[PDB]
């Protein structure tokens, strides 16, 4: 379909507020588009961090709020440690589905 | 009445809607309809009234360039010429007038009316009413640039014609659209988009009713609970393959454009052959032309008529009796025959 | 125990006779008939639409001779036409092409297309009637499905009628059925190579997944033209064009004696043509006893409307004594007329009314109730009709 | 005369009243087992409905 | 079916009856189909004619 | 009839598929089944193709295409007669009574 | 190599090149390419048949 | 099979047919050629080859 550009990693420190984009497949990732970011970790339940780039998931950790950033839709973590070893994601909700890829490793 | 041309024109401007021949084997959402001809000015006044305002700039008033078509994806405000009536021809061009074309066209049963400007790059809508109109006089031409015949017939109103045609809507506007849908789950996070949207859903007073911004819409999510943008802004035409869903039955009315009156036109004028009269004989040598009525009637006998719409070079048997042979064809005048030595 | 009867073999007749025994209380069994497909199972030839003709270009070998070699193609055709100089807007190689020839074999070939290009050659097997029995045993009411001769056991649900034999030696399609997919046109074609020029079957075709096969379209490539070293190329017009000319309508809409097409298991689509019979063994679910049954009586039989008539229409009121309430016959003691109603529900002492349905003029009918037949009357001027669609004369 | 057709009245609620205009064309149709399955949701509530 | 196809004796009436055939159809399986299929011209008649 | 035989083989488009057309069902006229007889007045249309079939008897097939209304001999019996004309069901000629 | 779709169906065959695919371009041939339609009505029911 | 059009089009430098019919009456390599036609309709979307 269409794949977000994965940046190496939403590489984080503590308080490292890791702003995962991934470089949309039109432009900047949106709400329509869907395109945000999450911080998933591990266990099989990819967890939404900034669901359509303009706000945070639903009831996620305290990191994570959306943003549509450059040229790239994602997610910042701010309030985010080593306890969230996972994907650094941005994907789109895009009105057909949500379908993000893996992204960075975070 | 409807003698004003503005804001008759652009109260409910025009709606691209379901013709179901728009491409090959299939139709579409046809951006141009074609919806009643006019056609009572007997040379061929074909006024076609269709979804796009005949002659309407789409800011309202008489854009010579602008053709006025819309959709709720947008207004196309589109060139002139895109639109072509292919009456089995090309354009047969005369004029436009509210929400109908008129054309003096040539023959041709598939009629196609086709759109470029700004509502698609083209459009082809086609009808069958088989533009052959057998006109006035008894001639087979239709002569106009000879001045054979000055024939009285009917001059389809080209004028400004306001207030004998009525473009209505009643029901108001009802059919399928509901393209301002957007993703949620159960809580659906819609946006501003599509048409005049509501929703027709199991929740919400949006997610089931009207959104007019954006939303995150309850006990209504995508699956289940639709939306749909309703013909609003005007009383549409009645939209034909179209719903009664819009069950808001209400008036609105508009003029239509130039109604017809009497008028004068070119004929092909009487062509006669050479009429062998002799002492106890009449024949006619009539040469070929365009396939005209002949008709030889019983002058002032009892009249069996020689009738005839003919293309041959053949002989017109005229039997003169005592009472004369009553002999005119083709729109020239007649001959009264009397036979005598 | 075993009623062997017969009936219509028009739809929509449905029997209903009351067997009873000899002492054991009658039982109203009846059925009508149900889609009836006569399936003529034929031996098909040739299956090939008239293909294209995959044409070889000519050679003009210019300086030095040409060497034409076997077709291996049923329109294998080599035109040879020594003397070739086809100097074109390039030019040949040997500008003096007098020692050169301008040859090309050639083979016209099936459709590729002819999974919707063919037809069953079918010469004429056999047939037979397809049965949906939809009997009224008593009150089983089902539909049963069969093979409509004389052969089939009807079995169903303890009601074995083995449908009649075959009461009607038509066939819908003839010993020659073009069967072109979507209609069994009844047209002889030829043989497998029984080739006429360009006629309905002129490609021909040995096996529908066989390669090989006849031919008969003339492909006569011609010598070529002046400069330009033409394809001479001309076939015979093609017989699967010429055959989509000849492409008929519904000749099952011509096949008379009543007659309806089925398609691909190209059966009987209302094929009206016969009388179906029925041996009906029952089971023994309506046998009642000398105090068993409903003790009706007294049929006072009056055809109290008029026959005249259409659909059933004769208005029967036959005021009948009775013990309790039943289900009396209705199971016709007038062979002549159609009596409407079957198991016909009975207060006592009142009157069984239907429709019975037959011309009659100065008789009238006997009736068949429960027990016995009474004579209701007919009419002596005759119906008001003009046109109607179908009914049970 | 000329025929005006109106609009197929998006069946909610299933039923409606059908209605005879009072004119000699005036003849309407109550098109039940009616799923209008247009783009924008059905007026009928029900498909059959 | 034929010329006379409109009725009406008020001839510039509005009080008219008429004698056509308008043959109004089941509608069209998922988009709007107006089955509306009149009887032919009686002005086609007698003006064909 | 270049002498050099070196092919390329690419594909075809188009597969065959039963597209549903929109096909020719319009109004006939008045059936003038007389009490002794049968006939079809038809209006006209786009050419049409009626058919006429022995229906039930002996197959007098016949047909037509169309350009003008028609009174059609409608063999007129109890025995039927066999109607199809231009993309409708069939008329079974019966007179009544 | 080919290009698929309808045309007035009948016998006078043209293909034509614009943008420099001629000043016209239009290779021609009495390409006889015959109606046959789909039931007795000899029309092309576009929108509604 | 060809559902990919990359190779089928990369091989394809194509050369001009002798089109005795192009103009007029003139005849020679057009660059555009009128190979066969091919019947695949039940009305006739044909496929020229």
């Amino acid at each position: 379909q269409a794949v977000v550009t994965q940046e190496s990693a939403l590489t984080t420190s503590p308080g490292e507020t890791v702003t995962l984009t991934c470089r949309s497949n039109i432009g900047a990732v949106t709400s329509s588009n869907c395109a945000n970011w999450v911080q998933e970790k591990p266990d099989h339940f990819f967890t939404g961090l900034i669901g359509d780039t303009n706000n945070r998931r639903s009831g996620v950790p305290a990191r994570f709020s959306g943003s549509l950033i450059g040229d790239k839709a994602a997610l910042t973590i701010t309030g985010a440690q080593t306890e969230d070893e996972a994907i650094y994601f941005c994907a789109l909700w895009y009105n057909n589905l949500w379908v993000f890829g893996g992204g960075t490793k975070l | 009445s409807v003698t004003e041309h503005f804001n008759v024109y652009k109260a409910t401007r025009p709606y691209l809607a379901y013709c179901a021949d728009c491409g090959d084997g299939y139709f579409c959402y046809s951006p141009v309809a074609i919806e009643k001809i006019r056609d009572e000015a007997p040379d061929g006044m074909l006024k076609i009234q269709v979804s796009a305002q005949i002659g309407l700039d789409k800011a309202g008033t008489h854009a010579h360039t602008k053709i006025r078509y819309m959709a709720g994806h947008d207004v196309q405000e589109s060139k002139r010429d895109s639109l072509r009536v292919y009456t089995s021809a090309a354009c047969s061009i005369h004029g436009t007038m509210g929400h109908f074309i008129v054309a003096h066209c040539p023959p041709g049963d598939y009629l196609k009316v086709s759109f470029e400007d700004a509502d698609s790059h083209v459009k082809a809508c086609k009808v069958q009413y088989k533009h052959d109109p057998l006109p006035v006089g008894r001639e087979k031409f239709v002569v106009r640039p000879h001045f054979g015949v000055e024939l009285p017939c009917t001059s389809y109103q080209l004028t400004t014609a306001p207030t004998d045609e009525e473009i209505d809507m009643h029901t108001p506007p009802d059919i399928p659209d509901r393209t301002l849908l957007s993703q949620t789950a159960g809580n659906v996070k819609i946006t501003a988009g599509g048409r005049t949207i509501r929703y027709n859903c199991t929740c919400g007073r949006d997610n089931v009713g009207t959104t007019s911004t954006d939303k995150t819409i309850n006990t209504c999510k995508i699956d289940q609970c639709h939306a749909a943008v309703t013909s609003h802004d005007k009383w549409q035409f009645t939209s034909p393959f179209v719903p009664r869903a819009d069950q808001t039955a209400r008036r609105g009315k508009v003029h239509v454009p130039f109604p017809l009156t009497n008028v004068t036109c070119r004929v092909p004028l009487a062509r006669a052959p050479d009429v062998t009269y002799g002492k106890k004989e009449v024949t006619l040598r009539l040469h070929p032309d365009h396939p005209t009525l002949f008709s030889y009637r019983s002058l002032g006998a009892e009249p069996h008529p020689y009738e005839e719409w003919v293309d041959k070079f053949s002989e017109r048997i005229i039997p003169v009796t005592e009472e004369g042979i009553e002999y005119q064809w083709g729109n020239n005048p007649p001959v009264r025959l009397w036979a005598q030595l | 125990y075993e009623h062997t009867a017969t009936i219509p073999n028009v739809v929509g007749f449905p029997y209903k006779a009351h067997i009873e025994r000899n002492g054991f209380s009658p039982m109203t069994l009846q059925l009508e008939v149900v889609e009836t497909s006569w399936e003529p199972t034929l031996n098909l030839e040739y299956i090939t639409c008239e293909y294209k003709t995959v044409v070889p270009s000519p050679f003009i070998k210019c300086c030095g001779t040409s060497e034409c070699s076997s077709k291996e193609q049923p329109d294998y055709q080599c035109k040879v036409y020594t003397g070739v100089y086809p100097f074109m807007w390039g030019g040949a190689y040997c500008f003096c092409d007098s020692e050169n020839t301008q040859l090309s074999e050639a083979y016209v070939d099936r459709s590729d297309v002819c999974k919707h290009d063919h037809a069953s050659a079918y010469k004429a097997h056999t047939a037979s009637l397809k049965a949906t029995i939809r009997i009224s045993y008593g009150t089983i009411n089902q539909t049963t499905e069969a093979f409509v001769n004389g052969e089939h056991a009807v079995n169903v649900g303890g009601s074995k009628f083995i449908f009649g034999p075959i009461s009607t030696a038509w066939s819908p399609f003839d010993n020659k059925i073009v069967v072109y997919k979507d209609d069994v046109y009844n047209q002889d074609f030829p043989p497998y190579g029984s080739g006429q020029p360009g006629r309905f079957g002129d490609i021909q075709s040995r096996t529908v997944e066989s390669k090989d096969l006849y031919a008969n379209t003339a492909l006569k490539l011609s010598r070529p033209s002046p400069g330009v070293v033409h394809v001479p190329y001309t076939p015979t017009p093609s017989g699967f064009k010429y055959w989509l000319k000849e492409k008929g309508s519904s000749l099952n809409t011509k096949a008379p004696f009543g007659c309806k097409i089925k398609t691909n298991p190209v059966r009987a689509m209302d094929c009206a043509v016969g009388s179906i019979p029925v041996s009906m063994d029952i089971p023994d679910s309506a046998f009642t006893r000398v105090v068993d049954a409903p003790a009706v009586t007294d049929l006072s039989c009056q055809v109290v409307v008029c026959t005249h008539s259409s659909d059933f229409g004769g208005v029967a009121t036959l005021s009948y004594k009775t013990d309790k309430p039943g289900k009396c016959a209705v199971h016709s003691h007038s062979n002549v007329a159609t009596l409407q109603e079957a198991t016909v529900d009975v207060k006592e002492d009142g009157k069984v009314t239907v429709h019975f349905s037959t011309a009659s003029a100065s008789p009238a009918f006997k009736v068949s109730v429960c027990d016995a037949k009474t004579t209701c009357t007919a009419a002596c001027e005759p119906p008001k009709d003009h046109i109607v669609p179908y009914g049970a004369s």
